[PDB]
């Protein structure tokens, strides 16, 4: 069969060295002349920069001297001024070069970091440059006389040696000599000569260096790169609409840098060129190649030497380099990052009449979004003759669109989204509902998800155009969809705060009501009662009620039964669907206990009733919440009685350890700390009396005498419901408020003594600002830490994805619940949920098979467990994951805004990222955010600890050198180890114990890498969750172990080989690629041997700095190094991955794209 | 030390400024150069032959006295 | 409308093969080739689609075997006129 | 503010309002990888191709609009068109490989 010739639809990338008869290929001519246009008619001057005959016309489908104007003249070549007429797009494409006298050093590879031209020679940079500079001669192929090949020489020095030899030896000096030994040079024998020399010299400083250029140049070799191409004879041209001349207003032009470059180095050039015909003096022609050099190197990359600065502006003009390069790395994907087309914005407000599914769209915003759609669909159906005529329909707003526009809009979701973009649902869709008015409509219950306020906020829209995209949004970013973090399986749709107030203040229950003690034969007849006035919504009540329980087989149980409730509680019944039991709603709804309702009421009946459940409770909290008629006055904030008292007497205090202080009976410091100390118990004592008198003091009558229940009063309800305020505000409020901190951070010895409902006097008031300022500032701050760290984590992860199913691995990682000093931070249940079990599970007897091998541990199997005393379950992590190259779906977890196993193909490490980064707004300034970072990033603390190298018998050998050994003995195995300890370190290590490998040998803080070496990868990976989590649970954050399990296998994703007979010995290297070749020998070729590895850590950072794909690396690391260092090897780029595929503008290789990129990636390689 | 402004101001620093006599000196020189060649195209006899078919071309109106001669000497 | 496409997901595990599926259908409908296999209620052909998948009438396997049913039945029409090309001779 | 269609920076062709139908919504990075949690390929690609990048891509969408297709034909957005000829425009020499 034949393969192709045309443009096909390309897989993968090369990319290598440019030949000079290479570069000549895409040349349709050479630019001969500086002129840029005519100077009166603006046409381009043949032959310049801006040419009609070497690149294209000027405009579409006509020559230039106008010979042939028509359109059907194509492939004719005008016979006055050859342009072949086509579009102008071609003038976008077609490239050009110019041919130069003298060679010419390509800056990239002389000043690179590791100088490209330098080390494939074997010869220092300074000396290349001085080469270059005509300032010394350098030996080329020195034959026998008295001279190394690359050895330098002066002028007087030339001639010297010159004359003793004058054949059979020759030099130069300039480009043109470096070019000659880049030919001459022949690398296979090279690379002959140095393997001889590492067998021969035993050294590890010989040959440590030795290895490092051998492999670079058979690397090269194999490449197919010939070393001559890094001195540039020809060099390619820009096309000319790439750096356009176009006019702009009043008449005046603009123009990209790059023509004044490209002017002079075409100048320049030239006049090199006349100076050859002219017979110059040395001194002058070496002078103008200089300036020839020195030209091309500001073109290509400007900076690297004098920074050359454009015409009579200051700034420095921007070279190609700078056009690729950026901040950071590209501009193209970078942050930001291109606009889009159907879209607009607006102020956003609530509409809570909006199904949970749909969102409010202003008429005129939905007229200019979908203008294409009502074009097409008023002339599918007749109403405009032609699309002009629907132009002018939808132009003079004509009141026959407005019904053409809902059947369009109906079905056709919209995409939402805010500002800041954190996790997936920072952008959700919605159904769209026509709204008069320029503001967006957005349901109540999302805004917690997008964490978007009402203070002015706004919002994105985007129309999904394509069938596929439609149906992607209906099916994964439909808001429905997601109902549930995937940080946590918590509902992130969870009532917020008005609507909570609500039902806070419908299902609570006052001492005497209207209605009190009678009995009602069901919900609907209590709505009844209460609607028309006759009982009060809160009164304990018996009414009939039926619930029902699917304890059957699937099958929905009934029951019936008298119930002591209220009445709110018995109205809102009504509401919840089937097979929920009334103890739910029975008790005083909290926020707490209404997001478990939620929760409960998915993992039971399933998504869709959920939905509808929660539109439901939104709807009635908001209602109810009106008619409670909650409001906030002044005296609803109630001062303790006993306040005054209270500062008196903390008062004394500071008078008596101030009469310790004067009659030296207490120092200075401890008399600080002292009166702290009583300022702080105050502060506590007067908010836990004023949390006594508001919560209870109300105290009414019921027939009998008196009684005192939780108090009714505005402000209660609020911090009691969760709806919004707490114990810390209100403290603020009514008891004083806290002891501030003067900028350096010494909490104030004379705290805030009044609060805000009395005043604040002119001092209090002025200490309170610096809290104020620095909050502010240090959130500010911390805005951008969270951002940076999203950043690096996405980084190091991304192109993880879920692509197996189950790789069939017994291994996993025991699961014990986090027991942290007091009882219980976290209980086993919560570690453990979702997950998938490492091996089956005993009950405490045996014979007994709990949970059998790989099951997904769900509710009931977890309080299954739970029912039982089970402590311990072990659990398959992505961490020990069999799979090469991804993770398989049954060692990741259910987690998902559904319950059911995750997908295949779904992109964990993105998600991953995401929730571990949203939520670090929120921590603090060791611990805090910045404590995570250095976690994540693997750095050694300042004064580690040392653990024990290798089990057996330890003692301490020779003696203080600054350093006192400390030589281990093993009873079977090998001695040798002694490790030279600084001693003036507290030692905690017994003298005489045998240590088993990994133990504490001394205090203080360890290294994470020791822990992966010594203890082990379980055993780390286990370190970084349990310590990281702590920062994070000590905020109260959420975040499933699951995700940080996923960064983590990405820190330890490369490895050390120690064995050999295939690989390079020391060579740090993927774990994927060793596995599936160490499995590639042990039934294959040779056993060879081989080869044992070491697991790495590598710091997020680190990590994510090897990626296999260039132009991924293009992108966020320093871009000239990137490109260099991949173009000289010829590395080949195969895609594969997210982040290429997003630059190349494809499918991406994950979700959707899943099913694409899979059925050709095995195309490949076949036939 | 990179600049090629530098690496001028150093390269022709070098040569030695001229003596009011020592241009004279060059410039004699250039003279005996150039009469040196004068005189030995003088002795090639294709030399006056071609110059006789030329000066045949510019009385046939083949060209103009401004394409063969400057002027002479006298 | 659909709220919520749950249901769908039962009848195809993944989800996303889902979206796939019934993009494909739903294009058999958009450009003018098919009709409905199930009450159309206004709903767009997006919807349509998942209508079918969710009553368990359309799936992977229908639409290869059904598509695969064409090809011949648009090739016994051809018949005549792709054996004249005995013009190959 | 909403925008269809409107005109285009010559530079690179993207969205830019020259007549005060401004230019569309920056869709950024933080934005895509909401796209990438999400399994939706289909919208990513149309949206740094067809919607905004690619000169071509456009217009055929736009026909199949009015003509009541709803596909893409997406092609290579102009952005990373111009990066390679900005590379070639170098000593480097970067080619599209196989097939
Ligand atoms: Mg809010
Ligand atoms: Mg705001
Ligand atoms: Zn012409
Ligand atoms: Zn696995």
């Amino acid at each position: 069969l034949k393969a192709q010739t045309k443009t096909e639809e390309f897989d993968a990338i090369k990319i290598a060295l440019a030949s000079p008869d290479m570069i000549r290929s895409w040349s349709f001519g050479e630019v001969k002349k500086p002129e840029t246009i005519n100077y009166r008619t603006f046409k381009p001057e043949r032959d310049g920069l801006f040419c009609a005959r070497i690149f294209g016309p000027v405009k579409d489908y006509e020559c230039l001297c106008g010979k042939y104007k028509r359109l059907k003249h194509r492939g004719v070549i005008c016979e006055k001024c050859g342009v072949e007429v086509t579009q102008t797009k071609v003038r976008r494409e077609r490239m050009g070069h110019i041919e130069l006298a003298s060679p010419t050093a390509h800056i990239w590879f002389l000043k690179s970091l590791p100088s490209r031209i330098g080390l494939l020679l074997d010869m220092p940079l300074r000396d290349i440059e001085r080469v270059l500079y005509f300032e010394s001669y350098v030996v080329i192929e020195g034959g026998m006389t008295n001279l190394e090949r690359q050895q330098i020489l002066t002028e007087e020095q030339y001639l010297d040696a010159l004359e003793e030899f004058g054949d059979e030896f020759d030099a130069k000096m300039g480009a043109e000599a470096i070019q000659a030994l880049l030919k001459s040079m022949d690398l296979e024998q090279e690379c002959e000569q140095l393997r001889e020399e590492l067998n021969e010299t035993n050294s590890e400083t010989k040959r440590k260096k030795l290895t490092k250029r051998i492999k670079l140049l058979e690397a090269f070799v194999q490449s197919g790169n010939k070393p001559e191409w890094m001195i540039l004879t020809v060099l390619p041209v820009l096309p000319p609409d790439l750096r356009p001349l176009v006019p702009l207003d009043g008449g005046r032009f603009a123009t990209s840098d790059l023509n004044d470059l490209y002017r002079r180095v075409i100048n320049r050039n030239n006049r090199l060129k006349r100076l050859l015909d002219l017979a110059a003096p040395d001194i002058i022609v070496r002078n103008e190649k200089r300036m020839l050099q020195e030209a091309v190197d500001a073109l290509l990359d400007n900076g690297r030497r004098g920074r050359a600065i454009t015409g009579s502006n200051k700034r420095p003009l921007k070279s190609l380099a700078d056009m690729i390069k950026g901040k950071q790395g590209r501009f193209r994907q970078n942050l930001l990052g291109k606009r889009v087309d159907y879209s607009g914005r607006s102020v956003i407000t609530v509409g809570p009449y909006l199904r949970l599914h749909q969102c409010g769209l202003p008429k005129k915003m939905a007229l200019e979004l979908f203008k294409p759609f009502i074009y097409g669909k008023l002339e599918l159906r007749g109403l405009a003759t032609t699309i002009k005529a629907a132009k002018k329909m939808v132009e003079r707003e004509e009141a026959v669109v407005w019904d053409i526009l809902d059947e369009v809009i109906r079905e056709h979701p919209v995409l939402l989204n805010r500002a800041p973009t954190l996790h997936r649902l920072g952008i959700q869709a919605f159904e769209p509902v026509l709204i008069e008015g320029k503001a967006i409509q957005l349901h109540p219950l999302v805004c917690a998800a997008y964490n978007a306020d009402f203070d002015g906020d706004q919002m994105a829209v985007h129309v999904p155009l394509t069938l596929e995209a439609q149906l992607e949004a209906r099916a994964l970013m439909m808001s429905t969809n997601n109902i549930l973090s995937p940080a946590n399986g918590e509902p992130i749709i969870v009532p917020s705060q008005d609507v909570v107030l609500g039902l806070y203040y419908m299902t609570r229950d006052c001492v005497n009501a209207k209605g009190e003690g009678m009995v009602l034969t069901g919900p609907k007849e209590a709505e009844r009662l209460y609607r028309s006035g006759l009982a009060s919504l809160h009164a304990r009540v018996k009414v009939r009620i039926t619930e029902y329980e699917k304890d059957a087989n699937g099958e929905l149980v009934a029951k019936t039964s008298l119930k002591d409730t209220t009445v709110g509680r018995a109205i809102l019944w009504m509401i919840v669907p089937k097979g929920l039991p009334y103890s739910i709603v029975n008790q005083a709804l909290g926020k707490k206990a209404i997001s478990k309702m939620l929760n409960t009421c998915y993992r039971i009946l399933g998504l869709k009733p959920t939905v509808i459940f929660a539109d439901q409770i939104m709807y009635t909290g908001f209602a109810y919440a009106a008619r409670s008629g909650a409001s906030v006055g002044i005296d609803d904030m109630v001062i303790p009685e006993k306040k005054h008292e209270i500062i008196s007497e903390a008062e004394a205090e500071v008078a008596e350890i101030q009469e310790q202080f004067q009659s030296g009976l207490v120092t200075a410091g401890e008399r600080y700390n002292k009166v702290i100390d009583i300022w702080a118990a105050a502060n506590d004592r007067v908010s836990k009396a004023m949390m006594d008198n508001l919560q209870t003091e109300t105290v009414i009558n019921r027939d009998g005498q008196e009684e005192k229940q939780v108090s009714f009063n505005s402000i209660y309800m609020m911090a009691d419901s969760g709806a919004r305020g707490s114990a810390a505000q209100i403290r603020q409020l009514a008891g004083m408020r806290g002891l501030m901190a003067k900028p350096d951070g010494s909490i104030i010895e004379t705290p805030i003594t009044a609060n805000f409902r009395e005043g604040l006097n002119v001092l209090q008031y002025f200490i309170s600002t610096h809290g104020a300022r620095k909050g502010l500032a240090d959130t500010a701050l911390k805005t951008a830490n969270s951002g940076y760290l999203t950043r690096r984590l996405v980084d190091v992860a991304q192109d993880l994805v879920v692509t197996e199913d189950d790789c069939g691995t017994h291994e996993g990682i025991m699961m014990t619940p986090v027991i942290e000093g007091g009882d219980v931070k976290e209980p086993l249940r919560d570690r453990v949920l979702g997950r998938v079990t490492a091996e089956d599970v005993l009950k405490p007897g045996t014979a007994d098979i709990l949970v059998p091998r790989n099951t997904l541990l769900h509710e009931q199997w977890c309080d299954l467990l739970e029912e039982n005393s089970v402590d311990a379950v072990k659990v398959r992590s992505v961490v020990s994951c069999d799979t090469d190259f991804g993770v398989c779906a049954h060692c990741y977890g259910r987690d998902l805004a559904r319950g059911h196993i995750i997908n295949k193909g779904e992109a964990i490490g993105v998600i991953a990222a995401q929730s571990i980064g949203e939520p670090g707004t929120q921590l603090t300034m060791t611990g805090g955010l910045p404590r995570v970072a250095d976690l994540f990033e693997a750095r050694r603390p300042k004064e580690p600890a040392i653990l024990a190298e290798i089990s057996g018998i330890v003692s301490f050998g020779k003696e203080t050198k600054g350093k006192r050994r400390l030589v281990i003995t093993p009873v079977d195995g090998s001695d040798p180890y002694e490790e030279m300890i600084p001693k003036w370190r507290q030692l905690n290590v017994f003298e005489g114990e045998r240590v088993e490998r990994g133990d504490v040998i001394s205090d203080g803080p360890e290294a994470p890498h020791d822990i992966l070496r010594l203890r082990g990868v379980h055993a780390v990976t286990r370190y970084i969750v349990n310590e990281v989590q702590d920062v994070y649970r000590l905020q109260g954050v959420k975040i499933n172990d699951k995700h940080i399990e996923v960064i983590v296998r990405q820190m330890l994703r490369k490895a050390t080989i120690v064995n050999a007979g295939s690989s390079d010995f020391l060579e740090g290297e993927q774990v994927e690629y060793s596995r599936v070749k160490i499995a590639n020998r042990e039934l294959e070729a040779n056993g060879k041997v081989g080869a044992t590895y070491s697991r790495d850590l590598l710091g997020i950072t680190k990590a994510s700095l090897a990626t296999e794909s260039f132009i991924s690396a293009a992108s966020f690391q320093e871009t000239t190094r990137v490109l260099t260092e991949a173009a000289v090897a010829g590395k080949r780029d195969e895609l594969r991955g997210l982040k290429e595929n997003v630059i190349v503008g494809r499918l991406i290789p994950a979700g959707t794209g899943y099913a694409y990129h899979q059925d050709r990636m095995r195309r490949r390689a076949a036939g | 030390t990179t600049d090629p402004v530098r690496m001028y101001m150093r390269e022709m620093g070098t040569v030695e400024l001229l003596t009011r006599e020592g241009e004279i000196d060059i410039a004699k020189r250039i003279e005996d150069g150039i009469n040196q060649v004068q005189c030995s195209v003088a002795e090639y006899p294709e030399a006056i032959t071609y110059l006789l078919e030329q000066y045949d071309r510019v009385e046939a109106e083949e060209a103009r006295l401004s394409d063969l001669i400057t002027g002479f000497v006298d | 409308a659909r709220v919520t496409v749950q249901d769908a997901v039962e009848k195809i595990g993944n989800r996303f093969d889902l979206v796939l599926v019934a993009a494909r259908r739903a294009r058999q409908m958009q450009v003018g080739g098919k009709d409905p296999l199930v009450p159309e209620e206004n709903d767009k052909t997006t919807v349509i689609a998942l209508r079918e998948i969710e009553e368990g009438l359309i799936n992977n396997q229908i639409l290869d075997v059904r598509e695969r049913q064409e090809q011949q039945e648009q090739e016994a029409a051809e018949l005549q006129a792709v054996t004249a090309i005995a013009e190959g001779r | 503010h909403a925008r269809s269609t409107g005109s285009y920076s010559l530079v690179t062709q993207q969205p830019l309002g020259g007549k005060a139908q401004f230019g569309g919504q920056r869709f950024g990075e933080m934005e895509v990888w909401a796209l990438e949690a999400y399994g939706a390929a289909y919208t990513l690609q149309e949206m740094l191709t067809v919607k905004s990048d690619d000169v071509n891509g456009r217009t055929k969408m736009y026909k199949n609009i009015v003509d009541g297709n709803h596909q893409m034909e997406p092609g290579m957005p102009e952005s990373f068109n111009v990066l390679l000829k900005e590379i070639r425009s170098l000593g480097i020499n970067i080619e599209l490989e196989d097939e």
